[PDB]
RNA sequence: AGAACUGGCGAUGCGGGAUGAACCGAACGUAGAGUUAAGGUGCCGGAAUACACGCUCAUCAGACACCACAAAAGGUGUUAGUUCAUCUAGACAGCCGGACGGUGGCCAUGGAAGUCGGAAUCCGCUAAGGAGUGUGUAACAACUCACCGGCCGAAUGAACUA
RNA sequence: GCAGUCAAGCGUUCAUAGCGACAUUGCUUUUUGAUUGAUGUCGGCUCUUCCUAUCAUACCGAAGCAGAAUUCGGUAA
RNA sequence: UUUGCUCCACACAAUAUAGAUGGAUACGAAUAAGGCGUCCUUGUGGCGUCGCUGAACCAUAGCAGGCUAGCAACGGUGCACUUGGCGGAAAGGCCUUGGGUGCUUGCUGGCGAAUUGCAAUGUCAUUUUGCGUGGGGAUAAAUCAUUUGUAUACGACUUAGA
């Protein structure tokens, strides 16, 4: 329901989240999605190395510059996994595709904003626990990524401000709860009790 | 589907000269009466050469479980076929009601063996009455003084697209 | 200061005894009680009090509840009464924040259009107050 | 890690009927060497 | 035919061939430029007295070719500062 | 079978602690500190009291007991590291050329560098993993102890100074040269 | 391959099988509303990321032509079964004991003592102990397993079927 | 390959109604280690790319592999 | 080049919008675990409490929101300014200081609304481009042509020239 939506794309499965994404940019939902290097794939990661390595040697043979380009960054791949799902050659689908965003990290003006997860492509609520996976971090870096480092460090600094960020609201929140309960006690709190709120 | 034991008796077909036949009776687990009686004439015929013209249903009985909220161990003789030969199989199956451990029976054969509603004959269901006479450990093992197991990892059904907070999987 | 530690998980049990809240079917929303463990996934629940029938029910229908009392095995729906009503479970039911979000959750469905303008009015006045304690303190 | 070729299940139309005439072909046999 | 690493044979985009990798960087060491700018002016030939253990023509002297670049000094006239980014 | 539980015991002695919180798993004996990271396993950790711990696997498979055992082995090795410790005694032998092995400080840290292992001008250094001490043993020839609390960390030193003097294209009936470890123990031995 | 029958196609559009001579539905005036066939319902793409019980993890699974070819089997993967068995007058696994006497049986060998070789493989005492299951010595010896006992306590093993 | 030999198993259950995996006579053939090439409408060069069923180079495993040299095998284009 | 160019304000035009119609409302990590509160001998600590959906939270009354009289409190909030910081991943935003200026539905009053005729988006958002006013600001280059040869099929490239 909100003009932009936010996905944390950490700890979700590519496929299915693809599959959300495609559908909800198709139906006129601007979607933005960060953290792409925290992706899960289900399967062993020499599994999905190996395929990742089939589609490394598909290309063009008389061209190498017109074949298939392998993008090799976290948020390329995942967003191959849904240009996949999207009809992308008609104006529609490039219309669907503009209203997307995928990032690594969480840049500005992102950072600030309230990121949402998708449920149903959750590893935590899909995945059966015992089963293997791949992070998609580690699986561009074996293929030939290079900035996984600084998006570490500057998603480390990240951190930091956020959680000084976090401890400040957290002791704005107990003084606002404090004051309601010295409130709770009043003619206008028990209405409110009685009309449920 | 939603299965229902039914009693069947047959008999041959009178004649002159011919009175008071062999009257067979079977229990058949099926979802209607139609099937039913279709699976008591295939069963006949294959028990002795009693062609359907050459038989009469006299009677079919819808029968309710005695104790349907009860508790109770079931032992299930069956015989089923295959590309190979035919092969009798004994299972034990824990449930409230003989229709309930037929279905879950049907259910078992179709994911372990393959094997179909067609396939399945069911020779006897019998409940034990004795805990020490189970065999299987699958089912003995919850016939222990205060059992009790935990759930772990509980997985809570989203109705919208997006959820606003991390999910936690505990009960 | 030579005690180990090891932290345990207050995992709720399927067990004999233990309350159960029916999320689905025709008794949704409704207390029931774990007479009998079926198997890994059905337990044979009986809910006399709120008009549950004593049945089989997949372990997925229902959510397990942190209420227990003490039940024998196999009880009839009689003595399941009786034990639920000297165990007090409505009463500790309704004493949880679970229960009365629930309640909180049907009285909002419930309100009229006056009363949530009434609502909004209630709310404009207790923030004044609270907005004024807030700054004062 | 020189990844291989792997081969295709993408079944064509020449191969899905000609393996239907073989099956027909098998069984017919089947009934006549039965018969004998 | 030919090295399919220096492809495309296009011509170069400058007459001033960029440098596209200087050496790493260490900390602790003084503060040193990596590079310098010279014209290259002819070459000529010298003679070496080669003082190379092992081989045929150590304690010998051999005559080889070389490039003289004429360097007058640089002025530094100015300084940017890089950023590291995800990009 | 797929059975509904199944346990494994971890008997602790009178002078260790054992602190576990969300499977990471500290044991603290008379000897020091060690610390594994179990979260790979899927296991529930119990105590009844201060001298046993249960480890139970709900609902699990073959694989899932499987390593259930491993789990309780491993906090076993971790409380026997922190009371007794493990000594490992290599002997390092040769025919013509002796060896010699020392341990140097090359770049601030510890190596067991060997010398003239069948005549080699190649010197092998061999890192000393962090919490085994290396030392050569009184009265005895050509014997080296790694002793540690970690049984994981001395076994695998005592592995890459075996592995490291290999004897290439050669027959191994004839060139016996190497270091092999004679023996494992504990770093007491009363009896 | 030779016959006979009956269908399909030819003169034939439409739905489906991504695609198509012989596959699955259905035959056609122009329109509106409703319901369906075959086939489907993550996204492409209209339609349940429905509900339920099981199985499977593939270092290029599978999503099919199959009551077809590679296909006869191999596997210390996993599940469920059938028939044999042993078992608290003690099962499986482990430790520790015993593992004896003629006798170093008989023939060729420098030697060969259970264990380089060829022939029956015997008799006694036994809880139990092969004229020996392997390593091992020049021959021995030593260990070992076949078998029996003590130890603690509880089900275990083998062969087949899917 | 031919005939066999018994059968691991199978054959509507059926041992020589009948099949049948895996294993065992004789061949150009005589012993002591003697004398006893095809291809005509294809073929050249150059030259690109691909496969691996690897000749060489790299790393390993085994073998009376002492050393040297070699043999067989594994990964590997 | 007959005040050309550019940044502010109001004042009207034209433009076209992959699609405003209360608010995109900020810890991190784990999930066989966590969040919040409290306490201590300060940690993998003790106790309490929470989840089981955002069904929330905040906002939210007034001509699409007018004009006035008071009460209580000195809070909430907007606008033009100001203080002091902080943020470089794409910072372009967050927080704070002080005074001024409005509103206040926290409470009580007093006037207005009609006729859009029983509904008709019934026009309230923001991109850009021009024209007019009054408030300021700054006073270049490139190309051809000529020329060089470190370049060159032509283009292109590279030199030089008040």
């Amino acid at each position: 329901v909100e003009p932009v939506v936010v996905i944390d794309g950490k700890g979700h499965l590519v496929g299915r989240l693809a599959s959300v994404v495609a559908k909800q940019l198709l139906n006129g939902q601007k979607i933005v999605v960060v953290r792409a290097e925290e992706l899960n794939i289900s399967g062993e990661f020499f599994r999905n190395k190996l395929k990742y390595h089939d589609f490394l040697r598909k290309a063009t043979a008389f061209n190498k510059t017109r074949g298939p380009f392998h993008f090799r960054a976290p948020s390329r791949i995942f967003y191959k996994a849904l240009r996949g799902m999207v009809s992308h050659k008609t104006a529609r689908g490039k219309a669907a595709l503009e209203r997307l965003k995928v990032f690594e990290g969480i840049p500005p003006p992102y950072d600030k904003k309230k990121r949402v997860v998708v449920p149903q492509a959750l590893r935590v609520l899909r995945l059966k626990p015992g089963r293997k996976y791949t992070t998609l971090g580690k699986l561009s870096t074996s293929v030939g990524w290079k900035y996984e480092d600084v998006v570490a460090k500057l998603e480390a600094k990240r951190k930091v401000s956020s959680a000084e960020y976090y401890a400040k609201k957290r002791a704005f929140t107990k003084k606002v709860a404090s004051a309601n309960a010295t409130a709770a006690e009043s003619d206008v709190a028990k209405q409110l009790a009685a009309l449920g709120y | 589907a939603h299965f229902k034991e039914y009693q069947v008796i047959g008999r041959r077909l009178p004649t002159e000269s011919v009175p008071e036949p062999k009257l067979f009776r079977m229990r058949i687990f099926a979802s209607n009466e139609v099937i039913a009686k279709s699976r008591y004439w295939y069963f006949l015929q294959k028990l002795h050469k009693v062609k359907k013209a050459s038989g009469e249903i006299v009677s079919i009985n819808q029968i309710n479980e005695a104790h349907p909220t009860k508790v109770k161990n079931f032992g299930v003789w069956v015989r089923y076929d295959s590309r190979s030969g035919t092969h009798n199989m004994y299972k034990e199956i824990r449930d409230v009601s003989r229709v309930a451990a037929v279905e879950t029976l049907y259910q078992d054969m179709a994911a372990r063996h393959r094997a179909r509603f067609r396939s399945i004959h069911i020779l006897k269901v019998a409940e034990i009455e004795k805990t020490a006479d189970v065999k299987r450990q699958y089912v003995k093992q919850f016939l222990t003084k205060d059992l009790k197991f935990p759930l772990p990892h509980r997985v809570q059904k989203s109705t919208k697209t997006f959820s606003y907070k991390r999910p936690s999987t505990f009960y | 200061s030579t005690d180990s530690i090891v932290k345990a998980s207050n995992w709720r049990l399927v067990e004999v005894g233990r309350v159960v809240l029916i999320k689905k079917g025709q008794s949704a929303g409704k207390l029931a009680a774990i007479v009998e463990i079926i198997d890994q996934k059905k337990v044979l629940i009986d809910g006399p009090k709120a008009g549950v029938p004593r049945q089989a029910i997949n372990l997925g229908q229902v959510v397990l509840t942190p209420l227990t009392f003490a039940l024998p095995r196999g009880a009839r729906t009689a003595t399941v009464s009786k034990k639920w009503a000297a165990a007090a479970v409505c009463e500790k039911w309704a004493a949880s924040s679970w229960a009365k979000k629930i309640a909180q959750r049907e009285r909002r469905a419930a309100l009229t259009d006056f009363e949530r303008f009434q609502v909004m009015v209630l709310r404009k006045q207790k923030r004044y107050t609270v907005k004024k304690a807030l700054a004062k303190a | 890690m020189r990844v291989r070729k792997r081969q295709s299940r993408r079944t064509s139309t020449k191969l899905k009927e000609g393996i239907k005439k073989k099956a027909s072909a098998h069984r017919k046999k089947e009934k006549k060497m039965a018969k004998k | 035919h030919g090295h399919l690493g220096f492809l495309p044979r296009k011509r170069a985009a400058s007459i001033r061939a960029r440098v596209k990798a200087f050496p790493k960087d260490d900390r602790s060491k003084p503060v040193a430029l990596t590079s310098f700018l010279g014209y290259k002016a002819g070459m000529t030939t010298i003679v070496r007295d080669l003082d190379r253990p092992g081989s045929k023509f150590h304690k010998r002297e051999v005559v080889e070719a070389v490039t003289v670049v004429d360097t007058p000094p640089v002025v530094v006239v100015g300084v940017v500062g890089y950023v590291e980014t995800p990009r | 079978m797929k059975y509904i539980q199944t346990e494994q015991q971890i008997e602790v002695p009178e002078g260790v602690t054992v602190s576990i919180k969300s499977r990471i798993v500290k044991v603290v004996g008379p000897r020091g500190t060690l610390t594994k990271n179990l979260k790979h396993i899927d296991v529930t950790f119990t105590k009844v009291n201060n001298q046993l711990i249960k480890v139970a696997v709900h609902n699990g498979g073959r694989k899932h007991v499987a390593a259930l055992r491993t789990v309780k082995s491993l906090v076993d090795n971790m409380i026997t590291g922190v009371t007794k410790g493990y000594k490992y005694k290599m002997r390092y032998v040769y025919a013509h050329f002796p060896i010699n092995v020392n341990i140097v400080e090359k770049d601030g840290a510890k190596f067991i560098e060997v010398r003239n292992f069948l005549g080699d001008k190649k010197i092998r250094n061999v890192p000393v993993r962090d919490g085994v001490t290396i030392e050569f043993s009184t009265n005895v020839k050509d014997e080296i102890v790694l002793s540690g609390n970690s049984v994981e960390d001395v076994s695998q030193n005592a592995a890459d100074l075996q592995q490291i003097c290999r004897v290439r294209n050669k027959d191994i009936r004839k060139f016996l040269d190497g270091i092999y470890v004679s023996h494992k123990g504990f770093i007491t031995e009363d009896l």
